[PDB]
DNA sequence: AGAAGCTGCACCTTCACGGC
């Protein structure tokens, strides 16, 4: 309602980005590209599209990217030993990767 | 209680393709975890036959030559990669970036066991050297001293094998053999000290170590601030993401008899001293510290200062 | 039943980097005071000899570009004008424990794999494999571009027993061709030494030194370094050579691929020549990958047909399987 | 059947950096220990000879045209005052196997390219190409500015077999012109030997010496180094001559340019003489690039008509295409 | 006339400048 025009603007932005770099003259692909990527079947296909995990500290993909392993979202516990530190964890909050 | 009674000195080993990548934040010299794992593999392959333990190891790095290049116009450096063969159909495969470096490092390691009274004088060190010649150190094949103008022997010095003047004499004749090198030391009290002088009503995330790695040329009423020694960042162990799993729980492990855990790197501060200001060569050795139901799979050089 | 999900094999037959010195022929006896060839940077001026992309361009700027010169700066390694012989020297460690997997999940798969390689080394030991490795050490195949214009080449191999030499071999590397694998006496002695170093008994250290008669002042080729050239002017120079201890040398993997190219058993016209031993056997020169898994001759299908379905391959293909085991790799599902 | 995306061709006819020594004429036979020409860095006082810019067009700062000795720092190479002969010496390998690329992607394109080069070399061998190469070795075209005022130029070509000569040619380089390829018995023998080296039927390394009477204490011209450094002054030399081990020398790519000028076939006015063989055949000193892509006579369109579409060009364009393959380089999509 | 594995194709997606 108040946010419907925001997601319609994003859907139309993706639609125009798809229609711009088509280099099209024939075969009429814009009818299907305006049937799928414009109406609210795009949200049905977006909920159909899976793969995300929203990681924090565990991306297995830098290690030889053709590797279908496990990725974690669990920031570690604070080390009790005084001295060394890591994980960007005691301040200055961090963004979450997604794989 | 981990105190050595001897110090087997392995001479200046040359390593042709090491791991110049050390950690997701640090590159350059390999991890001290590699050297502790190399000595633990040597104890697995040699030390049980002699009923001796091998705990602790030094690093000197007589020379270092990374395989990098400067992009012609930038202030950073990129890694000289290797070429992998084609995949299945004839196509150039996706490249992974492996950092390789030529090292030349001698290492002294602390013998601990009852398998020496006076019988293995210098055949225990010959056995350890002639078995460690067929091994790799950080991913790098140890080139085992081809036909040249000179050889390079090994040494075995005992702390109880000699009186006090002979103790310092043997320490001096030991440190003459590795004097152009640079001893690597874990410095965590210095990192916590620089943190708590830095932490004056402001927090931190990881800047306590990044501020000691850099070269700030700031102004105070240009000047430049100095650091004692080469204070470098080093990967000092791991930390627990996951609770540890049973051996028959994680798919695709290395083996199905060891518990597995998912870990993150940990980061600390190291120094490259010269080994003529160590004040006890029974220090300067890298030991493990598990505390395994917490995480904290650390390696360090304790008993230093 | 099921194969190992993680299956690793370390590189046996591990060579070292092949440093290049320069000196006169028949001075190969005193070939230790020989100075090394240093890589130099030289700036060259050439033309626009690459083919153009006439997409979103105009003809005036492109033909003005091909009318205009092209300035580059490459790396080059020359022999001196007082040295018509290149001396390429490296060391080689034959480790031992060939068929042992360095990582394996299933204990039953580990036992069946160990029994399979045990039956192989029982009925047919490392004779043919070490003979092919001794050929590829004996013919100077590790001179990749440094061999094609040589008048005469000679390979001297020395076994270092404790700290000094134990056995000396001296081969003419042009009589031993690059495509045929004959049977001689000294080659069989070197192959028996390599097999003894490969049977788990010893970890044999050899030195190989190859003299090549190229010419006075000619150009030699150390192995070129790989910079991916995606960024800010990191590809303006277009040629960087490998240098260790201020001396031009060849990479370890290039010497390994050079003494590894022993496979004369692939289903596409094996009279061509031996190719490098790879899973889905690939040559980067022709841009093809022989032994695709559509045919039943790749390393993976031969492996889990040998040690899982108990059917042995042909006598020539299990040599290739054990050559991948010596070659080392990361496999598993 | 299409063009491979990576196609690399290795340099056949590989020369060396040609060193320069100086001596006296009629001592050409014992010209072995002749003292080398050194590069002397001198500082010259001059004038402003360049045309003025819009900032120096002011009436106050046209004083730079009036009093400014312009104080430059150049290099020079002179003969000794009792030595009137420049000797230039280099070596040249010719390898053979021209049409085989050292890097390819499409093996079908590689086989088609090998088929076209094979039906060329069994149709017409390397006769015209090696004849023109031997003619460019005959007249001292590698003496670039060291030939324009020389009184008599004599070249000596020695077929170094093992460490000694096997056949020696001796040519008066001024009698053989720089614009037409005539016939001679010794020239046909050298052309047949270069053709036998170009077909892989032998190992050919030649030693080329060239003497030229420039004059007593005159100025010889070695290669000038390209310095790829942009705008700076008051400390820049802007003339740096090339030298190896304090001996003035000509670049190897300069000699390779000079003995490559065999192209008398280009659709523009060919009454001038042979130019070098490049794709989009360019003389960037003259500012014009012959064989423009607006004509159908560059290397790439003729090659992709000969290999892909099986449209064989004329025999002269076939010689041009095979001369580009002998040159080497990067071709492909 | 129904099950497994292989291949082809689509879908995602561009920067801040000068040696302890």
């Amino acid at each position: 309602q108040e946010l419907r025009q925001f997601i319609e603007s994003f859907i139309q932005e993706r639609l125009q980005g798809k229609l711009d770099k088509l280099q099209p003259d024939e075969d009429d692909k814009r009818q299907t590209l305006l049937a799928t990527h414009r109406r609210e079947a795009w949200l049905a296909d977006a909920a159909r599209r899976v793969g995300q995990l929203q990681l924090v500290t565990h991306t297995l993909k830098p290690i030889h990217p053709d590797a279908r392993g496990s990725n974690l979202h669990s920031l570690p516990q604070a080390p009790g030993q005084p001295g060394l530190a890591g994980s960007h964890e005691l301040g200055d909050r961090l963004v979450s990767d997604v794989v | 209680v981990t105190d050595p009674e001897a110090l087997l000195l392995l001479p200046r080993l040359s390593i042709q393709n090491a791991n110049a990548i050390s950690s997701p934040l640090t590159w350059g010299f390999p991890s001290p975890g590699a050297f502790t794992g190399f000595v633990h593999a040597l104890q697995r392959r040699v030390g049980i036959s002699l009923d001796i333990e091998l705990d602790g190891v030094g690093i000197v790095c007589h020379r270092f030559e990374a395989q990098i290049s400067q992009p012609a116009g930038k202030r950073t450096k990129v890694f000289n990669l290797t070429r992998n063969p084609l995949n299945r159909d004839g196509s150039t495969a996706a490249i992974v970036e492996e950092g390789r470096a030529h090292l030349e490092v001698s290492l002294l390691l602390g013998v601990h066991g009852d398998g020496l009274d006076d019988h293995p004088a210098q055949e225990i060190a010959r056995q350890v050297q002639e078995q460690a010649g067929a091994m790799r150190l950080a991913g790098g094949s140890i080139l085992p001293w081809c036909n040249e103008r000179f050889p390079a022997p090994n040494a075995e010095l005992l702390m109880l094998g000699g009186s006090d003047e002979q103790r310092r004499k043997n320490q001096r004749r030991l440190t003459r053999r590795l004097l152009p090198g640079f001893a690597l030391v874990s410095r965590e009290a210095l990192l916590q000290q620089h943190l708590e002088t830095l932490r004056t009503t402001l927090p931190e995330a990881t800047t306590l170590d990044a501020l000691l790695d850099l070269c700030r040329i700031n102004f105070e009423p240009w000047q430049v601030r100095d650091k004692p020694g080469w204070l470098v960042p080093i990967p000092a162990g791991y930390n627990a993401l996951s609770p540890l799993y049973l051996p028959g729980e994680v798919r695709n492990a290395r083996d199905r008899e060891t518990p597995l855990r998912f870990v993150e790197n940990l980061f600390g501060l190291g120094e490259w001293l010269s080994p003529h200001r160590v004040a006890a060569l029974s220090d300067l050795l890298w030991y493990h510290h598990a505390e395994p139901d917490k995480g904290l799979y650390r390696w360090s050089t304790p008993r230093f200062v | 039943l099921s194969t190992a999900s993680v299956l690793a094999f370390e590189r046996k037959l591990d060579p070292s980097d092949a440093l290049m010195s320069a000196g006169a022929w028949a001075q190969r006896d005193a070939s230790q005071e020989w100075p090394a060839v240093t890589v130099r940077e030289k700036s060259v001026r050439g033309t626009i000899s690459n083919r153009l992309k006439t997409k979103d361009r105009d003809p005036a700027k492109l033909d003005a570009s091909i009318q205009s010169p092209n300035l580059q700066t490459v790396d080059v390694a020359n022999l001196p004008s007082d040295a018509d012989t290149l001396k390429v020297r490296f060391t080689l460690r034959v480790l031992g424990g060939a068929g042992t997997p360095s990582a394996c999940n299933d204990a039953a798969y580990r036992d069946k794999l160990l029994q399979t390689v045990a039956t192989y080394v029982n009925d047919q030991g490392f004779a043919e494999l070490a003979r092919r490795y001794a050929h590829n050490l004996a013919n100077a195949r590790f001179l990749w571009r440094n061999r094609v214009g040589a008048e005469a080449v000679e390979v001297r191999i020395n076994h270092i027993r404790q700290g000094e030499v134990a056995r000396a071999w001296r081969f003419d590397a042009l009589a031993i061709g690059l495509r045929d694998f004959k049977a001689d006496a000294e080659l069989d002695a070197l192959a028996e030494l390599i097999a003894s170093g490969l049977s788990g008994s010893g970890h044999v250290l050899l030195e190989v030194v190859a003299f090549a008669r190229i010419g006075d002042g000619q150009e030699v080729f150390p192995s070129q370094e790989l910079i991916l050239d995606k960024g800010d002017k990191k590809g303006q120079k277009s040629k960087t050579l490998y240098s260790v201890r201020d001396a031009a040398a060849i990479h370890s993997q290039k010497i390994g691929n050079a003494l590894r190219t022993i496979d004369t058993w692939y289903p596409d016209e094996d009279g061509l020549g031996p190719i490098a031993v790879e899973p889905y056997g690939s040559v980067t020169s022709q841009g093809k990958a022989y032994r695709q898994p559509k045919q039943k001759l790749d390393f993976y299908t031969l492996l889990d047909n040998w040690v899982l379905r108990d059917e042995a391959p042909a006598v020539e293909q299990q040599h290739y399987v054990i050559a991948n085991l010596i070659r080392g790799g990361v496999f598993g599902e």
